[PDB]
């Protein structure tokens, strides 16, 4: 039972195409409750759960002025990257950078996070002391540098330990019969005839919140790992998620194989059998 | 500089049966960089009206998108995905399996 | 609540 908020920062360059588009979205768990986009006829802070509607013009206000403030900074800092790497003025190039925090049941900070990437690969991030950097190459040395004397890490604590963990308290409450209810998954095991020899049995797992789950198939008791098929979990579009594991069994031995599912909305953990 | 080509699944929202509303879900995952094309196909034909998710990103940075739409399944309707990035020679179609 | 702009890169 314990938390988080995330915020996800974009920005993009496209040099004949206009100044680089900056996109910021802000997550409680798996729950997305904020946009920004600069690209927008009327660039704002916009709702996208229905918990966060009930706040007021400062804060939306707040949101809007730091994220347009923000669209020029990174702006400022996409060119800065552009020259620490020797980079042509005609690429695209991408800086993303996530950051938020950890608490637990008690709303405790647990740990915070800030941690940013240049064209996917990580570039700078704060350690967990919240008051020091792990810079990845000699570019980011630079960015360590104007940080270390900006003094950002000391802002990122007083922010992690402070308004971060104070809001995401006050978001879980004003949305707690979403944000801290567990939804557990539906669950059955389908059959697919391969050959005469082998078939597949599937484990579906469908509309669970959060999206944290193990699907795992054992045979005899023993787990299936490299055999098993996993997709990558998806949104249902309605807050909810799916998944699904498959296991290629010799037809005939179908009830040697069972599949285990762990979720948080689940009282207990479910042990599902092909029933034909 | 290196790219990610995008995973892709089809697939409704809930079980389909034909005749009963439903939505169909395009969520395309894993790449890098962002500017993807994704369409939503009707027996080869766009689908016009297609809402999408605002682009947010995994913990491995790579970006992830959902493209849904509201429609209605029957037997002979086909639907499929397609799916363009940088990564990609030629545009990529995913049929939706209706077993699945 | 995001956290107020800072220093570019």
């Amino acid at each position: 039972g314990s938390h988080s908020m995330r915020y996800f920062y974009t920005a993009m360059s496209r040099p004949g195409r206009g100044e680089p588009r900056f996109i910021a979205v802000g997550y409680v768990d798996d729950t997305q409750f904020v946009r920004f986009d600069s690209d927008a006829a009327s660039p704002r802070m916009a709702p996208r759960a229905p918990w966060i509607e009930q706040e007021g013009p400062e804060y939306w206000d707040r949101e809007t002025q730091i994220s347009k403030t923000n669209t020029q900074t990174y702006r400022e800092s996409l060119r800065n990257l552009r020259g620490y790497y020797n980079q042509s003025e005609a690429g695209s190039h991408t800086l993303q950078r996530m950051y938020g925090c950890d608490v637990g049941p008690d709303g405790r900070l647990l740990r915070g996070h800030d941690q940013s990437a240049y064209d996917g690969k990580d570039y700078i991030a704060l350690n967990e002391d919240l008051s020091s950097w792990t810079a990845a190459d000699t570019a980011a040395q630079i960015t360590q540098r104007k940080w270390e004397a900006a003094r950002e890490a000391e802002q990122w604590r007083a922010y992690l330990e402070g308004l971060c963990v104070e809001w995401l308290r006050r978001y879980l409450e004003n949305g707690k019969e979403t944000l801290q209810r567990a939804d557990p998954p539906k669950t059955h095991v389908t059959h697919h005839p391969i050959s005469d020899h082998e078939a597949t049995l599937r484990c579906w797992a469908l509309g669970f919140y959060p999206a944290e789950i193990t699907l795992t198939w054992q045979r005899d008791g023993e787990d299936q790992t490299q055999d098993t098929e996993l997709v990558e979990t998806r949104p249902a579009g309605d807050r909810t998620f799916q998944k699904w594991a498959a296991v290629v069994v010799p037809s005939g031995e179908e009830q040697r194989y069972t599949c285990h599912v762990q979720h948080e909305g689940l009282p207990k953990p479910l042990t599902l059998r092909w029933e034909p | 500089m290196i790219q990610r080509t995008p995973k892709i699944q089809v697939y409704s929202r809930h079980p389909a049966e034909n005749g009963k509303s439903n939505f169909l879900n395009c969520y395309v995952s894993g790449f890098h960089p962002s500017d993807i094309e994704v369409d939503l196909l009707k027996n080869g034909e766009r689908i016009e009206k297609v809402e999408h998710s605002d682009l947010s990103f995994s913990k491995d940075w790579s970006f992830y998108l959902l493209y849904y739409t509201e429609f209605t399944p029957t037997e002979k309707d086909e639907y499929a995905c397609r799916v363009n990035h940088v990564t990609l020679s030629q545009p990529k179609i995913v049929k939706w399996d209706r077993d699945m | 609540t995001v956290r107020a702009s800072g220093h570019s890169y």
